[PDB]
């Protein structure tokens, strides 16, 4: 039932829709092992109106894309024309301009090499 | 000669006391300084 | 960023060079005239590499073609494929050359016409400031792309030295000596120019043509139609890294690097096996990648007529196997397991040994995204055959006293001829004593 309290909150987070799937939640009732197996599939059931909220505008399988397997490194036609970057410039450790400069050609780097969906990409920061 | 000097004077001046305040987005602003006198 | 300017020059190298360009835009999802299609940018990630960048999303071609026969652009214009080819960037209409058929013609015309041959194709050289390369897409056969194809591989070696050559050359026919006699002399001045002068080359032999073009393609009179069907698949599979989008070797420097062992011996050997269409109906049923590479080591889908009993005091330093398409790649590794159990490639005892397995997906198109395909480039030290086979037909010539004073009429003085053969003869010496 906690996990249940947590599931409700997230979609509560988006707004106030969700009815518990009875219309009357009785527990008073000499069956109860039952009756926490028909809560157990109603915490699932929140769990799928999530993976529907995953499914349908948020893209948890487009996000894990555009991340990880091109964070190791997918698409290095993306990377090689930034490593064009990397062997003019980081030589010697960041000054004051030069963070200003490899957010520039990061977003060079994005178009040269096609990227496909750009608010995917446009959330890529630079560490100091 | 008296004013190149003091333009001499002004652009490494300009350069240092850019890059000294209590670590908001200046790291933007000093990258663009070096930027534009190098390249 | 990675432009390359394809050099295609010759009688042959013309028509090997049309195709290749005709090869690109069904596979791009463009029209030679239009773009009807919208799987050109979700599809294809990446195709400003061998064309031009756009500037109304119309792909110009990188090319140059020149040639002293003007027959083989006349059969160009009248296709719908030369609208995207472009009347100002090579020639106007009603381009001319030579006579004519010699060696020494296009190597005594490119110091004649040496002002134009170098003001329009440099144009297309400052276009990027980052270029990759040359690829003299020319001929060995004859003497229009042997014997202007020579001198670029010199002034262009200083003049822009900085950038890679590699160069996909196709070896003469040695069937027969009657129609051309002058074949042994002309090879093997631009062979000489192939290593010295050049870095890089990718070899491609003629009698091995018709040994595949009866193989599975089924021709009764073999004509000049089929030798670029053969040709043209090869070329735009070698590029399927740097074309299409993929992560190791993706450039023309990354693949020719990790296969050279020295200059000079740079012949790479070329197999390549799916080429029939009723393979089609069996391969819906997951065929997969265990088996296309068991058929890659073994002398079937070779382009090099070599000794088939010399393969056992030589021995292969560097191989490349190329999949494409679909690959199934939780069994990559899987096929890449069984190399070490056969040992179908003698390892050479004195350094290590390298199988390289890369992928890349294919055009968004239904014979391309079913059929697996198999890019094979070798480098095998069996290479000697052919350079054993060409010098034995050099010397024999030279005491029959053919073409000795027919010859040096024109722009020669003294005798080259065993300039050319002690450098051949170290090239195939050096060969056999790679392997101490």
């Amino acid at each position: 039932i906690l996990s249940t309290g947590k599931y409700l909150n997230v979609v509560r987070e988006c707004g106030h829709d969700v009815t518990c799937p009875d219309a009357k939640e009785i527990t008073y009732t000499l069956k109860e092992q039952a009756y926490v197996e028909r809560i157990e599939k109603a915490y699932n059931y929140a769990s799928k109106v999530l993976l529907d909220f995953l499914m349908e505008e948020e893209e948890l399988v487009a996000h894990l894309r555009s991340i990880k397997h091109y964070f190791l490194m997918d698409q290095g036609d993306f990377f090689v024309h930034f490593m064009d970057l990397t062997e003019e410039e980081l030589k010697k450790p960041v000054d004051d301009i030069i963070p200003t400069r490899l957010e520039a050609l990061l977003e060079l780097a994005l178009r040269m090499s096609t990227a496909n969906t750009d608010p995917f990409k446009d959330d890529l920061k630079i560490e100091l | 000669r008296i004013l190149t000097h003091f333009y001499q004077g002004i652009v490494q001046q300009f350069l240092v006391l850019l890059t000294t305040s209590t670590d908001e987005s200046l790291r933007f602003l000093s990258f663009r300084l070096d930027f534009n006198e190098h390249y | 960023p990675r432009e390359i300017i394809t050099l295609q020059l010759g009688q042959c190298g013309n028509q090997i060079g049309f195709e290749f360009w005709k090869q690109l835009c069904a596979e791009h999802g463009i029209s030679p005239e239009g773009i009807v299609e919208e799987f050109a940018t979700e599809g294809t990630d990446r195709k400003d590499v061998f064309f031009y960048q756009a500037d109304d999303e119309h792909y110009i071609p990188r090319a140059v073609l020149l040639d002293l026969e003007p027959r083989v652009i006349h059969s160009i214009l009248n296709s719908p494929y030369a609208n995207l080819y472009n009347p100002e960037n090579i020639y106007l209409s009603e381009h001319g050359g030579g006579a004519g058929n010699n060696w020494a013609s296009g190597f005594s015309q490119g110091e004649k016409i040496h002002e134009d041959i170098f003001d329009i194709i440099d144009r297309e050289a400052d276009g990027s400031d980052s270029l990759e390369g040359f690829v003299l897409c020319h001929s060995i056969a004859g003497g229009t792309g042997s014997g202007l194809g020579s001198y670029l591989l010199e002034r262009l070696n200083d003049r822009y030295p900085k950038k890679l050559v590699q160069t996909y050359s196709v070896f003469p026919n040695q069937d027969e000596m009657s129609h051309v006699v002058v074949q042994p002399y002309n090879s093997l001045l631009t062979l000489k120019r192939l290593t010295q002068n050049a870095d890089c080359v990718v070899v491609l032999d003629n009698t091995a043509l018709n040994r595949i073009a009866t193989d599975r393609l089924h021709i009764q009179n073999p004509s000049f139609s089929q030798i670029n069907q053969l040709v043209s698949t090869i070329m735009s599979a070698s590029t399927t890294t740097l074309r299409y989008p993929g992560y190791m070797n993706n450039d023309l420097i990354g693949l020719i690097a990790s296969l050279i062992p020295t200059p000079r011996l740079h012949f790479l050997m070329t197999g390549y096996t799916p080429l029939t269409t009723d393979q089609s109906v069996a391969s819906v049923r997951k065929t997969t990648v265990l088996d296309v590479m068991r058929r890659l080591l073994q002398p079937k889908n070779v382009m090099v007529s070599t000794g088939r009993d010399r393969q056992t005091n030589h021995c292969y330093i560097a191989i490349l196997n190329i999949i494409q398409g679909e690959v199934d790649p939780t069994q990559v590794h899987k096929s890449l397991q069984r190399i070490r159990e056969r040992k179908l490639a003698n390892f050479i005892p004195w350094g290590p040994a390298s199988i390289q397995v890369a992928l890349s997906r294919k055009s968004p198109y239904l014979p391309s995204a079913h059929r697996v395909s198999g890019l094979m480039m070798a480098n095998h030290t069996n290479i000697s055959s052919l350079f054993e086979r060409t010098c034995r037909q050099y010397d024999k010539l030279r005491k029959r006293e053919a073409f000795l004073e027919q010859f040096r009429k024109e722009d020669i003085f003294k005798d080259n001829f065993d300039e050319l053969d002690n450098s051949r003869e170290i090239v195939q010496q050096l060969i056999d004593e790679y392997h101490a």
